[PDB]
């Protein structure tokens, strides 16, 4: 097999989404270099969970999970397994037994606007955590409270989504964070997707 | 219409303290907690005085005190001084997303030289 | 700190449309429902609506109902307020309010504007 992986279509695309609808991609028949994200010297975070981050390109995995996210800087911690927050049990949850790397870089080159970038959403109410690797595209009226909210907001119905409104001046706590999180499969099925061998 | 009563007007020497009530229906006042009360004065947009039904927002003096007791809330002016001449009006949920608005009183700080 | 401008004062012939801006910066735009309030010469304050930034939605007084629309605009970061079907007992200073909760609709109107005079007469 001679396929290249497509990393160049999630690691630069122009927009990559918003938090609560993150999109994933399925990375499979193909061959994958890491060495391209590893020795980029760009990528503020390159956390690895499950694999050492230097020795990825030699195992093979049976495939791959590209998922991608616009979120705050202060928030990437919360992009780690068993770490709880506002966008960690709303918007994103990954499972304690997590085999995969999260990939993080600051964009406020392009995700960022003078007057305001209100493009990219979060969900900020919701019933109930969410489940590990779980999206949640619905805009139902978050009913507070117990009068019931017959789908028209107002006092005591909360509209879900909330927007980050990016700006070019906010500290490294509040700029944009492009995030990656390439989740694998260590499965006994023959795998398919890995890096150059011989 | 649903309106929120308050008397016509409230007055008090410098230095002593004032009180101003608005009184409304169980669905206005009673029934829900928020109840705020603003302060308005000629040629400048109304400022928020209090807000909830007796928190204050930063940068009021300690001198304003709001409270609602039954179907009726109150504010109180303590330690009354010249710069209080200003119409307060009374705002609170009326149920159907709306809010409503009193009348408003004209307090005057009575004794001026 | 926040700032919010109005439209200039307008003069508008009985029968016809005012459109009223509320321009806002200072602070994330979409996250603060705004009011809008109006106060006629010698009247009092009086509550007429109240409008979503952030999802568009809006809610009325049953006495505005099928009068008045409001509108947002992400893009400048605005709120449009459009009264139509205009009277002689309409003639007023319209405020547009920033609320104080976060998300949520709550009736402190912490935040006000500069008020716009909007005048109805046959006048010139
Ligand atoms: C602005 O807010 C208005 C008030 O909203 C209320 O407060 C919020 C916080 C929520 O609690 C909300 O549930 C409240 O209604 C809002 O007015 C409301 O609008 C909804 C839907 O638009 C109405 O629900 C419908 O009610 C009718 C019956 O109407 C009765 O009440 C009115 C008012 O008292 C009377 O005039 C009538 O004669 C009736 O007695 C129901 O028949 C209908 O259900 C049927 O239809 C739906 C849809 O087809 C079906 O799914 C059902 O199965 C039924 O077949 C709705 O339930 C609500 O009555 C109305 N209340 C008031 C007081 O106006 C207004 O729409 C908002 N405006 C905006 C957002 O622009
Ligand atoms: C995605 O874009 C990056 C750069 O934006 C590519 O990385 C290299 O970038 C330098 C210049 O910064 C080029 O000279 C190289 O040709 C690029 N490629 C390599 C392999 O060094 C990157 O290749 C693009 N694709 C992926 C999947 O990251």
């Amino acid at each position: 097999i001679t396929n290249l992986c497509p990393f160049g279509e999630v690691f630069n695309a122009t927009r990559f989404a918003s938090v609560y609808a993150w999109n994933r991609k399925r990375i499979s028949n193909c061959v994958a270099d890491y060495s391209v994200l590893y020795n980029s010297a760009s990528f503020s975070t390159f956390k690895c969970y499950g694999v050492s981050p230097t020795k990825l390109n030699d195992l093979c995995f049976t495939n791959v999970y590209a998922d991608s996210f616009v979120i705050r800087g202060d928030e990437v911690r919360q992009i780690a397994p068993g770490q709880t927050g506002k966008i960690a049990d709303y918007n994103y949850k990954l499972p304690d037994d997590f085999t995969g790397c999260v990939i993080a870089w600051n964009s406020n080159n392009l995700d960022s606007k003078v007057g305001g970038n209100y493009n990219y959403l979060y969900r900020l109410f919701r019933k109930s955590n969410l489940k590990p690797f779980e999206r949640d595209i619905s805009t139902e009226i978050y009913q507070a409270g117990s009068t019931p909210c017959n789908g028209v907001e107002g006092f005591n119905c909360y509209f879900p989504l909330q927007s980050y409104g990016f700006q070019p001046t906010n500290g490294v706590g509040y700029q944009p964070y492009r995030v990656v999180v390439l989740s694998f499969e260590l499965l006994h099925a023959p795998a398919t997707v890995c890096g150059p061998k011989k | 219409q649903l309106v929120l009563t308050q008397p016509p007007s409230a007055s008090g020497s410098p230095g002593q303290s004032v009180t101003i009530s608005c009184t409304g229906t169980s669905s206005d006042v009673g029934g829900y907690n928020y109840v705020s009360w603003y302060q308005h004065h000629p040629g400048k947009a109304p400022k928020l005085m209090i807000y909830e039904v007796s928190k204050r927002p930063s940068g009021v003096p300690d001198r304003f005190s709001g409270s609602k007791s039954g179907n009726t809330a109150s504010l109180t002016v303590s330690g009354l001084q010249a710069e209080d001449e200003a119409d307060y009006y009374c705002n609170s949920y009326a149920g159907n997303n709306n809010w409503v608005f009193g009348t408003g009183t004209k307090v005057t700080v009575l004794g001026q030289p | 700190q926040v700032q919010l401008v109005q439209s200039g004062a307008e003069v508008k012939k009985p029968g016809a449309s005012v459109t009223v801006s509320c321009k806002a910066s200072g602070f994330l735009f979409t996250g603060y429902y705004m009011h809008w309030v109006r106060q006629a010469p010698g009247q009092g304050l009086e509550w007429m609506g109240w409008i979503n930034p952030n999802s568009g939605a809006s809610n009325y007084t049953r006495k505005f109902q099928g009068r008045v629309t409001m509108t947002r605009d992400t893009s400048i970061s605005a709120t449009y307020m459009k009264l139509s079907r205009l009277t002689s007992d309409d003639t007023a200073v319209y405020y547009c309010a920033r609320d104080l909760a976060f998300s949520m609709v709550r009736g402190a109107l912490d935040y006000w504007g500069q008020g716009t005079l909007v005048t109805v007469s046959s006048a010139s």
